[PDB]
């Protein structure tokens, strides 16, 4: 059984239990991941969380591992499904909606230069990773993006490519489209339209 | 360093 941790630091005893009970920690979420252990609420909307959600992988409370240790056995992770009603109301989604997302399957997306430059580090890496794992293709250049079959993600202000596309008649959208769409398994385009 | 949120 394969697991990933997000916003949670594993202790040495936890790693010992894992080593001995035929569990394995992974560096990244993949289609072979069985569940993701999340740090205590409030839920943090990390790359790993969004990948797990996109791929239909259950989210599990950290308490699971401690309780496993206390019982000596691998408990059922299902007793420990992650719960956070506040996040559910805040972002408008269900944690019990555990299934592979299809909303980005076959979609073409373009992320403006402003976004690519202005998210140095993990943020944009998680963006590209989530999109391609979710079945989307990133178009090769802004010219190809200037088509109605492409979702253009831009910054609402201070985005020259964004404004230039708007001035063609093309709609451009805020980056949040990606995360919330994954959470909802639906793209609510109007919510994220920049104008 | 902390896992970034999107």
């Amino acid at each position: 059984t394969n697991l990933v941790t997000s916003s949670f630091n594993l202790t040495k005893p936890m790693k010992s239990f894992i080593r001995r009970n035929g569990l394995r920690v992974q560096e990244s979420v993949t289609d072979e991941t069985d569940f993701v252990i999340l740090g205590s609420p409030p839920l943090r909307r990390t790359h790993k969380f969004l990948l797990a959600t996109s791929l239909g992988i259950p989210l599990v409370s950290s308490q699971y591992l401690t309780d496993c240790i206390k019982s000596g056995k691998v408990l059922d992770f299902r007793s420990y499904k992650y719960k956070d009603e506040e996040a559910e109301a805040k972002w408008g989604f269900r944690l019990d909606d555990i299934h592979r997302r299809t909303c980005f399957n076959g979609k073409r997306l373009y992320i403006t230069k402003a976004i690519r430059d202005s998210m140095v580090g993990d943020s944009i890496h998680g963006l590209y990773s989530i999109l391609e794992t979710s079945g989307a293709e990133i178009v090769g250049d802004i010219k190809r993006a200037q088509e109605k079959d492409t979702i253009i993600l831009a910054q609402p202000d201070n985005d020259q490519e964004g404004r230039n596309m708007s001035a063609t008649g093309l709609n451009v959208y805020k980056i949040e489209l990606v995360a919330l769409s994954i959470l909802r398994d639906r793209i609510d385009f109007d919510e994220f339209l920049i104008d | 360093k902390p896992s970034q949120e999107l």
